[PDB]
RNA sequence: AACACGGGAAAACUUACCAAGACCGAACAGUAGAAGGAAUGACAGAUUAAGAGUUCUUUCAUGAUUUAUUGGGUAGUGGUGCAUGGCCGUUCUUAGUUGGUGGAGUGAUUUGUCAGGUUAAUUCCGGUAACGAACGAGACUGAAACCUAUUAAUUAGUUUUCUGCCUAUAAGACAGAAAACUUCUUAAAGGGACACAUUUCAAAAGAAAAAGGAAGCAUUCAGCAAUAACAGGUCUGUGAUGCCCUUAGACAUCUUGGGCCGCACGCGCGCUACAAUGGAGUUACUAGAGAGUACCGAGAUUGAAAUAGUUAAGGAAAACUCAAAAGAACGUACAUGACAGGGAUAAAUGAUUGGAAUUAUUUGUUUUGAACGAGGAAUUCCUUGUAAUAUCGAGUCAUUAACUCGAGAUGAAUACGUCC
């Protein structure tokens, strides 16, 4: 027998029928950044890549923009994400589903392309070559330039940082919202961690120009 | 009881009783909107959830 | 540790009924779906894991337990359930 | 009928909030104008630092929040039957029936 | 770049410290023992703060959930921020940093990246063994400063009309709906200053006056913010983490009480004062920007001298709540008096929050009436709606600002300067 009367709830502010403006909101977003840092510790094998939280008014529609969909057999693990939810957010069986879509940029989503450094340097692939490889993929799918930085006990017990550079990237400006695409991973290893920032510039595909362009045409 | 002493004070009132969502920390909250999520939390997640740091 | 004879079976097949099953890090609640205090839960199923029952995925205080291929082998001895009462991927 | 459109992006808002608008043209003849409530910006400020060391110094984050109002008469049967539109995330449709 | 800093306004928790008491949060694997009982909880009396059966004489309920065992993980607001990730501060808020080819040097390296002028700025004109480029600056983003032109109109306003009421000598006021517009209000889209336009000064980048203009210092205030570095702070925010330490009489966990408030003294940040440019008694006031669920912000009716008590609408909110004092006007008051300035320290008493207010949580009534007569050497902040003065909202919050982050209310003086 225990003295406890404490009862701590299992759902989520997103579902409540009665709410400020202010609050849903505030909830929309604290619901989306649980989630999307929920199936990151899931789906990094699969490389998870984003998340999106798509509502049809009643319908609650989650779409993972997963890199890698070889393991999403029937759905079977696509199901069991959809189990853990409801009994954490408590959501009505009916009114959740998951969607799954294989990013065609690949190399252009960090999030994703900052695991592939993080499996290659537990495995003992050398930091030099580990990002030369990783970074040529970037360069060719379209970004702009890129900025990969590794820093911890690389070499010895001193630590010692690193950081790679490869085409433009402009670093100071409201403009570098509009055109930056970061990740931040950290890999355990035999003897500490090793801290990876990987992040992307991208180009006018994501719609929008440069601050500074004039681009005069020609009669 | 072994366990019927254990945690039978009562916290009803918060300080002891509120925590943050993520970190556990029970110092710095921001209960403002219903966050329940203290700093340097929050911080990591303002862009993510939706805050941009603006003028 | 000592939890209650009648909850150790009946959490045992909401787990299998579901194949997920979630619990608050924090220990002094009670678990809103057995009634009961989070330490019994959490204690119990921590060592699912270290027989591979489930895995031990941890995310905002919360623990995650999704039932693994060894799992179902290990809750069906102590369950006494039959061979045919598969989840099926679907549970 | 009452439409109540509120997100954290205008142009997401308003670009909506004339969808409604113009699709009232069918099955219907008219749909009163849009009405602008005053935002709602929520500031929180923190400090930068994790700890007590360093200058003191503050980071201002902020959230907008855009609110307009439709009205149209129709019928409540047929006032947009699907009512869904594939809504884009981020902004919230509620109907005011009556 | 330590000291109203750790968002740290600690009664309990926080809590990391102290006096006690227990307690496993020792999974899993092998043994013993065991459903013919491993063990678990307990009424009574003693012991104990304690109604922790902690233990004891004691029988009453359940039963493999695991009691004793070695490995083992484990847990730690334990150590190391001289092992680390992330974040932040600092050099450094100024204008700086570079590789591609070419030129010089055996080489470290250097030129480009400068004579002069100009800019807030390696910003440009110009010069040129340099040419062509990348980041920084600028550009960019948020607020403010304008739209009798556009779009809309409730929860904003104005106007008209119908009804009732009241004073006027002739204007209208007030109360209840009724329905029309958008000057104000709100919020969208564009428009709108680029120093262009004149004079002067410097074949040039540019500088100053004045005019016009809502707006002429990059228009103002902010955000973002280069390369390299610190062995700056944080492992006491993290289920980010290595190594080391404790690891069933524990530095793991829980309960009771105390401490972080302790005073011979020294230092930093502030609030209130030393008054007549004022205090006290009345009267009308005018804001801006925040926050609110099932019990949160709480309207209205009452008793009370006040703090507060009892019943209780509407309000998830441009809807309802939520409200201004400094200053002003009123009097044959105060009258230069440590006085009626000052409200410290104390003594009675009344309530709210709390499971608990003692070392007073906060606050009401009366009485008590302390230093302080404008402040040494030193030393901080500040150039325009800025300083200063007084106040309002929010974070902390069961209750508690002399704090911080914001907001409006009145509105100085002194510079348009030089490296002391």
């Amino acid at each position: 027998m225990f003295c406890l009367t404490k009862t701590k709830a299992l759902n989520v502010d997103v579902l409540k029928t009665n709410i400020s403006r202010k609050h849903k909101f505030v909830a929309d977003g604290v619901f989306y950044a649980e989630l999307n840092e929920l199936l990151q510790r899931e789906l990094s094998a699969d490389g998870y890549s984003g998340v999106e939280v798509r509502k049809n008014g009643s319908k609650f529609q989650i779409i993972i923009r997963a890199t890698r969909t070889t393991n999403i057999d029937k759905g079977r693990r696509i199901h069991e994400l959809t189990n853990l939810l409801i009994a954490r957010f408590g959501f009505p069986k009916d009114k959740i589903e998951l969607y799954v879509e294989k990013v065609l940029a690949r190399g252009l989503c960090p999030v994703s392309q900052a695991e592939s450094i993080k499996y290659k340097i537990a495995e003992g692939l050398p930091v030099r070559r580990a990002v030369g490889s990783v970074m040529r993929l970037i360069m060719d799918s379209g970004a702009k330039g890129c900025e990969v930085s590794i820093s911890g006990k690389l070499r010895g017990q001193r630590a010692q940082g690193m950081v790679f550079k490869e085409g433009y990237m402009i670093k100071s400006g409201n403009a570098t919202r509009q055109f930056y695409s970061s990740a931040v991973r950290c890999v355990l290893l035999r003897m500490g961690i090793i801290g990876i920032k990987v992040t992307i510039m991208l180009d006018t595909d994501p719609s929008g120009k440069n601050g500074p362009a004039a681009r005069i045409p020609d009669v | 009881g072994s366990y019927s002493i254990y945690n039978a004070h009562p916290r009803n009132y918060g300080n002891g009783s509120r925590t943050c969502r993520k970190c556990g920390a029970r110092k710095g909250l921001i209960r403002k909107y219903g966050l329940d999520l203290c700093r340097r939390c929050f911080r990591e997640k303002a862009v993510e959830i939706g805050f941009q740091k603006l003028d | 540790m000592r939890i209650a004879t009648k909850d150790i079976i009946a959490i045992y097949k909401q787990l299998f009924n579901d194949g997920c099953i979630v619990c608050h890090k924090d220990f002094v609640c009670l678990h809103p779906v057995f009634g009961i205090p989070n330490l019994q839960v959490f204690m119990l199923m921590k060592g699912l894991a270290t027989k591979k029952c489930v895995k031990e995925t941890c995310n905002w205080r919360c623990l995650y337990w999704t039932l693994n291929d060894e799992g179902i082998a290990y809750l069906r001895q102590k369950l006494a359930l039959p061979e045919d009462a598969v989840p099926s991927t679907l549970k | 009928i009452t439409i109540t459109i509120t997100s954290t992006k205008v142009k997401a808002v308003e670009s909506l909030c004339a969808e409604v608008k113009e699709n009232g043209k069918k099955k219907g003849v008219q749909v009163k104008g849009p009405v602008r409530i005053p935002t709602k910006t929520l500031r929180i400020t923190t400090r930068k630092t994790p700890c007590g060391e360093g200058s003191k110094t503050w980071d201002h984050y902020q959230m907008r929040i855009y609110k307009r109002v439709l009205s149209m008469k129709t019928t409540p049967e047929t006032v947009k039957e699907i009512t869904s539109l594939k809504v884009e995330p981020g902004v919230e449709l509620e109907v005011a029936m009556f």
